[PDB]
RNA sequence: GUAACGGGGCUAAACCAUGCACCGAAGCUGCGGCAGCGACGCUUAUGCGUUGUUGGGUAGGGGAGCGUUCUGUAAGCCUGCGAAGGUGUGCUGUGAGGCAUGCUGGAGGUAUCAGAAGUGCGAAUGCUGACAUAAGUAACGAUAAAGCGGGUGAAAAGCCC
RNA sequence: CCCGGCGAGGGGAGUGAAAAAGAACCUGAAACCGUGUACGUACAAGCAGUGGGAGCACGCUUAGGCGUGUGACUGCGUACC
């Protein structure tokens, strides 16, 4: 493969992170930690490891150098709802869903 | 001895599920269209379409009416000089020659206007 | 204090129209390499003049 | 050394 | 079946419709409605109808079979290491074939 | 092959123009509108789209009807609540001939896309030549 | 909120009388086909060419079918040159259907006509599990709140002094 | 062996018919949620489909007005049980 370096659960939504690493995608690689490394929150962490993974891995599975790369497709899907329960008063339901998401993220080139 | 009703599952669903013209939603989606999506254009397109021949009927006669009333005279008398002509009178769908042909129909205006007692 | 039809996909996102952040406009600082906050300076070590903390 | 070949570097011995 | 105690949900209250019984057909464990027990199938037919118009093998598959030599003797009392040997007296094989 | 007329996406337009000054009034709007359409026009069928350029002028006289002219009355009302409705006579609106008088033509036609910008195709102006502002090019 | 022509508008685009023209429904007609049913020709179980004709339809009556599982059929037949289940597409019948086929699947499938019914689902505030949605919302459980410095640590407001 | 925090998890490499078989593991449908691309969409009224039907995107016929996703615009038109 032009190189991948995935996740698997984490733990932290889909819509959460789907957003962080909308910043991420189309220029990059070298832009990655930048604007990761100084945008807030959390969900925008869980990408700065998934990235210098799928940079160490393209040094390994792929012979390309850490300052080309591109990020040509990032994505985040619905990992398990990881499910419990909440006490609430007199009990009715507490659905809770502890919520998940798998990573993947691809750099390529021009 | 047994039946695992589940074969015959999507084989019954998919063969309409497969009503995809968008729709919408569940209209495509899931069984919402079930029939009350299909069931519907399937009735539609009885008489909405079985409605054509004077949906195309109707066309016609207002271009044929633009067309002879504007050489003088209008559908209503017109049709009158052609009808009153045995072998000599067709009916519209073509009297849209007035279209790709004018003189061809303007000619015709002619036998129908002549024709006239 | 409930609705009662159901907010479709289309909608979804009809808020969610308004969020998919903003990143930045970075700069650098005359002694890092590139570092920078947007307001504090150099954080290759830590400073702007000298002595901010343990620097040179 | 560029600067993300250095922001390697620094750190890939940072732990050796 | 393991219909063990009556009623789970009250009858009124909860919404959740009139429940009742937790070996319900309806439900999720036992119960089958119908369904039954051993039971005979078997028929019974008379006596003018199975001595009835029996064979014809004759008469359709004529020319399949009506044979009739002897049964089958030098047969050595308890060997089939070659029953193929008398079975080319028909040399018609294994063709599913019997006797009597 | 199988018939039908095509219209384009139209492809084709115009540039008349009409005094309106001689007390025609209404029976004009009709004309003024099949015009709009497609009547004189033997062909573009429309029901899709079409179209036919006209320019009104003055409009400022138009006879209309009999007794008419005094009380024929409008009623706009803004929705504002406030308890709207704003009645006004032929009379009192003749002291303004913008959209009305002369727009009592766009209720003449279709309604919706289509007979909606179907309509701004009319352009009416107060006083014919000495201010019919309008593009000069070519008219009839 | 005009709001007692549906409207735009009509002094005819209103009314009386009179008359021709035309628009107009699945009605009728024309034309290609379907089925039920009396006749003509022909062949000739028959059908089929034609032909008179009939087919809005809830309770319900009656009559043909469709496919699912098992059964002999059968140690027959497909099948690792890939069966079943998924997934695309194509052709075909009034239909329930079917046949072919790409892909994925990794052993199984079952013509033909016969037989047995745990024979077909959207509804039952139906059972079960999975997933939506309000929704990244209300909420973090006592208004006895804290602040700084150091340590270890991937990271400290919350642990250690 | 590499990224990681001596984690999760993942990328190479090995195995092997196969790892699209990786242990949450056979086939892997549905509801539901993402990423890619094409048409549509910011003067527009309603069970959202129907009949038209332009135009674009696309494959086409040594024209012959075609297949496909699309569907501006315009005739009807208030799901089922
Ligand atoms: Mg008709
Ligand atoms: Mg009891
Ligand atoms: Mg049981
Ligand atoms: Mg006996
Ligand atoms: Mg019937
Ligand atoms: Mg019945
Ligand atoms: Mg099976
Ligand atoms: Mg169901
Ligand atoms: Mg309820
Ligand atoms: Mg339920
Ligand atoms: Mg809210
Ligand atoms: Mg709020
Ligand atoms: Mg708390
Ligand atoms: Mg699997
Ligand atoms: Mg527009
Ligand atoms: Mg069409």
């Amino acid at each position: 493969m032009e190189t991948i370096a995935k996740h698997r659960h984490a733990r932290s939504s889909a819509q959460k992170v789907r957003l962080v690493a909308d910043l991420i995608r189309g220029k990059k690689v070298s832009q990655a930690l930048d604007i990761l490394t100084y945008t807030n929150k959390k969900a925008a962490v869980l990408v700065k490891k998934v990235l210098e993974s799928a940079i160490a891995n393209a040094e390994h599975n792929d012979g390309a150098d850490i300052d080309d790369l591109k990020v040509t497709k990032i994505f985040v899907d619905e990992g398990p709802s990881m499910k419990r329960i909440m006490p609430r008063a007199k009990g009715r339901a507490d659905r809770i869903l502890k919520r998940t998401s798998h990573i993947t993220v691809v750099v390529s080139d021009r | 001895a047994r039946v695992k009703r589940g074969v015959i599952a999507r084989a019954r669903h998919k063969k309409i599920l497969k009503q995809a013209k968008g729709y919408y939603g569940a209209r495509s989606r899931v069984y919402r269209v079930a029939f009350q999506a299909v069931i519907k254009a399937g009735q539609y397109a009885y008489r909405d379409r079985r409605q054509r021949k004077r949906q195309f009927r109707q066309l016609w006669i207002a271009r044929i009416n633009a067309a002879a009333r504007q050489n003088g005279i209008s559908y209503s008398k017109f049709i009158n000089g052609l009808k009153k002509a045995s072998v000599e009178i067709d009916r519209k769908i073509l009297a849209d020659i007035a279209v790709f042909d004018k003189v061809a129909f303007t000619a015709l205006v002619e036998k129908a206007k002549a024709a006239l007692a | 204090a409930v609705q009662q039809n159901k907010p479709t996909r289309s909608k979804r996102g009809m808020r969610r129209s308004h969020d998919a952040l903003t990143a930045v406009t970075s700069l650098s600082v005359d002694k890092t390499s590139g570092e920078k906050h947007l307001r504090h300076h150099i954080t290759a070590d830590g400073y702007y003049r000298g002595r901010k903390v343990i620097a040179k | 050394a560029s600067p993300l070949k250095q922001q390697r570097i620094r750190q890939k011995v940072e732990k050796l | 079946v393991t219909g063990s105690g009556k009623k789970p949900w009250r009858q009124k209250g909860t919404g959740r419709a009139r429940s009742g019984s937790i070996k319900s057909p309806i439900w999720r464990s036992g119960g089958v409605t119908f369904a039954a027990r051993p039971q005979d199938h078997s028929q019974k037919v008379n006596k003018k109808m199975y001595r009835g118009a029996l064979k014809s093998i004759l008469s359709e598959l004529v020319r399949q079979d009506r044979l009739i030599v002897v049964e089958k003797f030098s047969v050595e009392a308890p060997k089939t290491k070659l029953l193929a040997q008398k079975l080319k007296d028909m040399a018609l094989e294994d063709v599913l074939i019997i006797t009597g | 092959m199988k018939t039908f007329t095509a219209k384009p996406e139209t492809v084709k337009r115009d540039w008349y123009v009409v005094d309106a000054t001689g007390k025609t009034l209404g029976r004009l709007a009709t004309e003024l509108a099949r015009r709009l359409r497609g009547k004189h026009k033997a062909e573009y069928t429309p029901h899709v789209d079409t179209g036919d350029y006209i320019i009104v002028l003055n409009a400022d006289k138009v006879a209309v009807t009999g007794n008419k002219r005094t009380d024929k009355v409008y009623y706009h009302h803004t929705g504002h609540i406030g308890g709207i409705k704003q009645a006004t006579f032929e009379e009192m609106i003749a002291r303004r001939p913008e959209r009305v008088i002369e727009i009592a033509v766009k209720g003449m036609l279709p309604k919706g896309p289509l007979g909606r910008a179907m309509f701004r195709k009319l352009k009416v102006y107060a006083g014919n030549e000495h201010n019919h502002a309008a593009q000069q090019p070519q008219v009839l």
